[PDB]
């Protein structure tokens, strides 16, 4: 029966597990030192950190939390100083507006550009 | 605006192609040729008094 | 317009304008010009 | 190049060139086939 | 081609014999020709295929991926197809993009 | 491009006035010398709107 | 023999070990990054 | 290049986990990036290096050799050197043959 | 089932061979 087959499987697994523990004991290899001890310890540390974080977020709120995020970086600075090129560009742009009839001197935008 | 303006279509055609002078200079696009062939075979309409194309529908256009 | 509507912009040419018999005679005549025949531009021995 | 198609086609091409240019009969060009000795170095062929 | 996952292969000398794997006679013979004393080829008389065992000291190429830092290129619009221009499928399969 | 007069230079920087770190880093970037990645500028006016 | 028995049992000697551990360490690192943000933005006195 | 031993690499899917091998953090990270669930990377805290274990179902490239049938080429005479013509060592190391 | 019994036999044989 399937019950008998499962019992045989369990007996074989039990024998293999006992041999596994004997070999680990002989080797002084701990099958749960890196496991499950270190894991529950790091989980406790994360719980402590989350307690401090919950304190901060409950004391300040969500908007303040996502708003105090730093955003400055010197690598994102954008410097604009090429007035020398933009002057000629704008002069030519207004010149062709004049010769194509898009501009007349009466308009105060012309005086501003000048 | 309404198709009743087409009961005197010569003058309306003249005004239409005075407004669209480029229409009388540009050949009919393939899109509009397909549209024309579909209008020539629209159901519920009197079959057109001409043959526009020689295709699998040539018998249809010739005999209906 | 036809090519855009029918995806027939590129028409691969299956055969050269000259037959295998008229290939080299056309190669060797600088005045050999293609002529129209059945709407296809082909080389004919009349022009070689 | 010591390939079937290439050698046949090249002999035919030279023969037809001379036949069309009216090379006098009995005056063949002597053929040199350097690749027998130097192999075929693709791009450097025509230079050799 | 995912530039964030640029595939490469790294040469490793194996310090352990891999468990044998099955393949054809030709591929097994090629393996033995390449490796030699570091490979072992044996016919499965039941079928005809061959078992190849790679031994200690053999050279293997284990793939690795490199996070490449050129993720942007000026590419022909996505969905561009030679088919829409009438180029036949056989030419598309024969010639280069 | 439309208004920048001769000698004028416009430096656009990302900046969160709601963070102390951005404030300190921005003033450090404005006043640090160019060889340290700053601008080496002495502000003649401040307009914190 | 240990690895053969573990493989037979489908017991992973590094599943609870060292995978879950490096994952929880990464999670703690993320939490500490947020905490460092808060404490650098406000200071020690405000924090306590 | 021995044409009688033309080297190729054949793709195989592994049916067994390879024993761990040691390498640097960068190479271990690249291995994990490529393979993922089919690789296991762990730091040796004693040194700092990493151990990489390739798992069942991963992809390896095992070299193979093919007896190529084109053994004859018209080659520049053996011992021909650019050095004898006065071409400097740096140019020889920089440029193509 | 005989399939399950054969699977168990194969698993035991596999362990013994390893």
């Amino acid at each position: 029966d399937s019950a008998a087959l499962d019992a045989l499987t369990a007996e074989n697994k039990k024998l293999a597990k006992q041999q596994l523990e004997v070999l680990a004991r002989y080797l002084q290899s701990r099958l749960k030192q890196g496991s499950l001890k270190s894991f529950i310890k790091e989980k406790e540390a994360s719980a402590v950190l989350q307690k401090e974080l919950d304190l901060w977020e409950a004391e300040h709120g969500e908007f303040y939390a996502k708003g105090i995020q730093p955003t400055f970086s010197a690598l994102k600075s954008r410097t604009y100083d090429s007035y020398w090129n933009w002057a000629r560009q704008d002069v030519l742009s207004m010149y062709f507006d004049i010769i194509f009839g898009k501009l007349t001197s009466v308009d105060r935008e012309t005086i501003n550009q000048c | 605006q309404n198709f009743n303006q087409l009961n005197e279509p010569e003058q309306f055609t003249a005004d239409f192609f005075e407004k669209f002078p480029q229409a009388g200079k540009q050949l009919i696009s393939e899109e509009d040729c397909d549209y024309f062939l579909m209008l020539a075979a629209r159901p519920g309409q009197k079959p057109v008094p001409f043959v526009p194309v020689l295709d699998e529908r040539f018998e249809f256009f010739f005999k209906k | 317009h036809n090519a855009i509507t029918r995806n027939t912009m590129f028409v691969a040419k299956d055969k050269a304008p000259y037959s295998d018999e008229l290939e080299q005679p056309v190669y060797l005549d600088p005045l050999a010009r293609v002529e129209e025949n059945k709407k296809k531009l082909v080389f004919s021995d009349k022009t070689i | 190049t010591s390939t079937v198609a290439n050698d046949k086609n090249e002999s035919a091409t030279i023969n037809n060139m001379m036949k069309h240019l009216g090379r006098s009969e009995g005056n063949p060009v002597f053929g040199v086939f350097q690749k027998y000795l130097t192999g075929h170095p693709k791009g450097a062929a025509g230079a050799w | 081609y995912d530039p964030k996952k640029k595939q490469m292969i790294q040469e490793i000398v194996v310090q352990h014999d891999l468990e044998p794997f099955e393949c054809s006679k030709e591929t097994a013979e090629q393996y033995k020709h390449e490796h030699g004393e570091k490979c072992e080829i044996f016919e499965i008389e039941e079928s005809g295929e061959y078992t190849v065992r790679i031994l200690k000291g053999a050279t293997l190429y284990v793939p690795k991926a490199l996070r490449f830092d050129r993720l942007v290129a000026g590419q022909i619009p996505t969905g561009w197809d030679a088919r829409t221009y009438g180029i036949p499928e056989d030419t598309i399969s024969q010639v280069d993009p | 491009a439309r208004y920048g007069a001769a000698g004028s230079t416009l430096i656009v920087v990302p900046f969160n006035q709601g963070s102390k770190q951005d404030v300190d880093a921005l003033v450090q970037y404005i006043y640090d010398e160019p060889k340290k990645g700053g601008l080496g500028w002495d502000l003649d006016a401040i307009i914190p709107f």
